């Protein structure tokens, strides 16, 4: 069961790459692709990311995309650059200078064709395609526009496999540009059709962990990207190694997804580390009051401002099962009123016994209707500029209509409204 | 959908080949009219001058008229 990888634009590449370092280290396997791992436990479900080449080496199935060399030659020179196989990066020159207009229409669409020549390439040699992931930011211009171009196309040739995204919501706080609210909302508008399961990875969130919790008072894209590596592993380890629970982007799609369009999910980790952080090894019922504790969510939204749908658990390490479910259980039973009382039994468990790095961890998957707050924060800034037609020149001088632009305000405050519907359910 | 994306990108050519074919008509217009203006501003100047010169054979031609008459 294959997984396809796509990485598009500059965060979306180096998010990507630091997952495939911290995933590459995890399954034993090293810069040049040769596994010399301390366990067989890495390799028996390796195939869901890496492909097997000549002499023994694990090449990972992942296609490195982006308007601009500067990022992929960066990638390509970082520790385990060499691991990616070089036909798969395909890249243009002139970059989407942060306009999604320009990479979902124009720059994009002249070099989308390469791209789905890989991604055919790379599907055709799978025993069992599951489906892709891609990863990407919904603020800049490549990962975003170029990014739902990609998944749509995608989804056109592939109809009957799952489309998951891990994308990086804009902030101000974390900003490159003051037209990210309209590049985002751009963005949404195709995730909430194209896409079975989204993980919102708020910079917000990120910011505020690393600003209030680490007291990384001035943090970098490096410390962002610290705790998007750390989630990404923990979201993935139910696909990656021999497990029970969500072991498939299909049956997590299924027991994660109850609306076709509710499908964003905020994930959540435990113990929040900082780059190269201090000597303890959280006791389980520190690991699970903090997993569900509002400041270690990666979504800028309070949980007890909403209900959950759906919750997914996953602990790493090793640790008494008993006190696990016990646990878990507790954090439901006080906070009862959280979880939405029609959906039984909505909060399910997984334990892996290799921990990521950590001697254990827990991750926190949840689809929760207080992800409307980080729909609405946007749906305000993206109002705030669209009712005066601020900046909207970059993208009518692409070909793009008003009406697009509208079109996706009313999608997305359709998705506000629908989140708050099942919160008063 | 593909459609719609198809039609953005030749929008997009067609307003800027357009805005480019425009500039260029006025362009050569406006250098055109004005050719003509400051043209039409030294042809009146000089038949001015030369309705003068006209009147300056007319005064030696009166004063030959007069000499003869005398
Ligand atoms: N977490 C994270 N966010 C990033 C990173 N680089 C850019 N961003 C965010 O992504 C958006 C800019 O998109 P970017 O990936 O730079 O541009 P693209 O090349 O057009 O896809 C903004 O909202 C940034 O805050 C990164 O490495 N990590
Ligand atoms: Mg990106
Ligand atoms: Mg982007």
């Amino acid at each position: 069961r294959e997984i396809v990888h796509i990485q598009a634009g500059q965060c979306g590449n180096q998010i990507g790459a630091k997952f495939w370092e911290v995933i590459s280290d995890e399954h034993g396997i090293d810069p040049t692709g040769s596994y010399h791992g301390d366990s067989d436990l890495q390799l028996e479900r390796i195939n869901v990311y890496y492909n097997e080449a000549t002499g023994n080496k694990y090449v990972p199935r992942a296609i490195l995309v982006d308007l601009e060399p500067g990022t992929m030659d960066s990638v390509r020179s970082g520790p385990f650059g060499q691991i990616f196989r070089p036909d798969n990066f395909v890249f243009g020159q002139s970059g989407a200078g942060n306009n999604w207009a320009k990479g979902h229409y124009t720059e994009g669409a002249e070099l989308v064709d390469s791209v789905l020549d890989v991604v055919r390439k790379e599907s055709e040699s799978c025993d069992c395609l599951q489906g892709f992931q891609l990863t990407h930011s919904l603020g800049g211009g490549t990962g975003s526009g170029m990014g739902t171009l990609l998944i749509s196309k995608i989804r056109e040739e592939y109809p009957d496999r799952i489309m998951n995204t891990f994308s990086v919501m804009p902030s101000p706080k974390v900003s490159d540009t003051v037209v990210e609210p309209y590049n985002a909302t751009l963005s949404v508008h195709q995730l909430v059709e194209n896409t079975d399961e989204t993980y919102c990875i708020d910079n917000e969130a990120l910011y505020d962990i690393c600003f209030r919790t680490l007291k990384l008072t001035t943090p970098t894209y490096g410390d962002l990207n610290h705790l998007v590596s750390a989630t990404m592993s923990g979201v993935t380890t139910c696909l990656r190694f021999p497990g029970q629970l969500n072991a498939d982007l299909r049956k997590l799609a299924v027991n994660m997804v109850p609306f076709p369009r509710l499908h964003f999910f905020m994930p959540g980790f435990a113990p929040l580390t900082s780059r190269g952080s201090q000597y303890r090894a959280l006791t389980v019922p520190e690991l699970t009051q903090q997993m569900f504790d509002s400041k270690n969510m990666m979504a800028a939204c309070d949980p007890r401002h909403g209900r959950y749908l759906t919750v997914a658990a996953i602990f790493r390490g090793r640790m008494s099962m008993k006190e696990v479910d016990e646990q878990m259980l507790n954090v439901q039973n006080k906070n009862s009123s959280y979880f939405v009382e029609w959906i039984p039994n909505n909060v399910k468990t997984a334990v892996c016994d290799i921990p990521p790095g950590l001697k254990m961890s827990a991750t926190f998957i949840g689809n929760s209707t207080a992800i409307q707050e980080l729909f609405k924060r946007i749906s305000e800034q993206f109002t705030a500029m669209f009712r005066r037609k601020a900046f909207l020149h970059w993208y009518t001088g692409e070909g793009m209509d008003e009406m697009e632009f509208t079109e996706a305000e009313s999608n997305m405050n359709d998705l506000v409204s629908e989140y708050q519907q099942y919160q008063d359910a | 959908k593909r459609e719609h994306e198809r039609e953005v990108i030749q929008k997009a050519i067609e307003e800027n080949n357009n805005f480019i074919k425009m500039a260029k008509e006025k362009l050569a217009q406006k250098m055109e009219s004005n050719k003509e203006n400051r043209e039409a501003h030294l042809a009146a100047m000089l038949e001015r001058l030369q309705e003068k010169d006209k009147h300056a054979e007319e005064v030696r031609k009166n004063k030959e008229l007069k000499e003869e008459a005398s």
